[PDB]
């Protein structure tokens, strides 16, 4: 995360790290949505033009983090994947279109102070929430800039109007993706960056008082760039997608 | 049931250092 | 960078 600051105890407790057993390293971020089911980035799993796709067994699952690098001793709980769901039209050729994954644990995960699951949208949080302007947080352990953190970091970003995300790159942008952050003109900064991909876009709701995962981290051009926004995967439009494999796999 | 409900803050009826911020742009 | 896990998991 560039720009943002030390995550509070607690304060994303549904944070997940995807963690490398070999080399052991952090791969990605991604989010507890119940005590079985993990949601991140596709391209955390399977990207060919860096030659990276990875299986069940490559990978464990960190929850409960804070500390990037230690082993968090009676807080962080570790788990083993059963099995990894791509979207079936996720577009790794051209630009990260349904950028989406879906990892079932092994077992379940205790719920604790340290644990907890995120909400997903439903479309009318979604139709309310989503609107130019309106902020939500990143939360991530990458990088730093364009070292790396010593614990959590968080980042609260306005989302931006959809001309303003395609007018500022080359990208084919879709409906499936949101871009966020500040203007240039905005003066405050801040992005996502490198290892933060597949961790939560997160908004409290007004209406019920309860967080909800609306975007996953995408895409960007480099990090923090004057000009250039953070791309969300939009989980609402593929929550479709996410139902359909947890009700028949589940 | 309870997602979305910390158990160190919204519990707790907590408020952490920075979601107001958010509370303000929903305007 | 990173201390080691547990040998369980
Ligand atoms: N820099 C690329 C990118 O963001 N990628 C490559 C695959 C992994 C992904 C990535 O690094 N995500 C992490 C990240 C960094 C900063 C902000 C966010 Cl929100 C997320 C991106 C891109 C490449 C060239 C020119 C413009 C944009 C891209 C876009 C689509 C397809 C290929 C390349
Ligand atoms: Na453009
Ligand atoms: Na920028």
């Amino acid at each position: 995360i560039v720009e943002g600051s030390d995550a509070e105890i607690g304060m994303s407790p549904w944070q997940v790290m995807l963690f490398r057993k070999s080399p052991q390293e952090l791969l990605c971020g991604a989010s507890l949505i119940s005590d079985r089911w993990v949601l991140t980035a596709a391209h955390c799993l399977l990207y060919p033009p860096w030659d990276k796709n990875f299986t069940e067994n490559d990978l464990l699952v960190r929850i409960g983090k804070h500390s990037r690098t230690r082993y968090e001793r009676n807080i962080e709980k570790i788990s083993m994947l059963e099995k990894i769901y791509i979207h079936p039209r996720y577009n790794w050729r051209e630009n990260l279109d349904r950028d989406i994954a879906l990892m079932k644990l092994k077992k379940p995960v205790a719920f604790s102070d340290y644990i907890h699951p995120v909400c997903l949208p439903d479309r009318e949080t979604a139709a309310s929430l989503l609107q130019a302007g309106y902020k939500g947080r990143v939360t991530g352990w990458g990088n730093l800039k364009e070292g790396q953190p010593s614990v959590l970091q968080v980042v609260n970003l306005p989302i931006v109007e959809r001309p303003v995300c395609k007018d500022s790159t080359r990208i084919r942008i879709t409906d499936n993706m949101f871009c966020a952050g500040y203007k240039p003109d905005e003066g405050k900064r801040g992005d996502a960056c490198e290892g933060d991909s597949g961790g939560p876009f997160v908004m409290k709701s007004p209406f019920n008082n309860r967080w909800y995962q609306m975007g996953i981290v995408s895409w960007g051009e480099g990090c923090d760039r004057d000009g250039k926004y953070g791309f969300y995967t939009h989980v609402f439009r593929l929550k479709k997608w996410i139902q359909k494999v947890i009700d028949q796999f589940g | 049931a309870d997602c979305g409900l910390r158990p160190l803050f919204e519990k707790k009826s907590l408020e952490d250092k920075t979601e107001r911020e958010l509370l303000e742009s929903y305007i | 960078d990173f201390e080691e896990i547990p040998e369980e998991y």
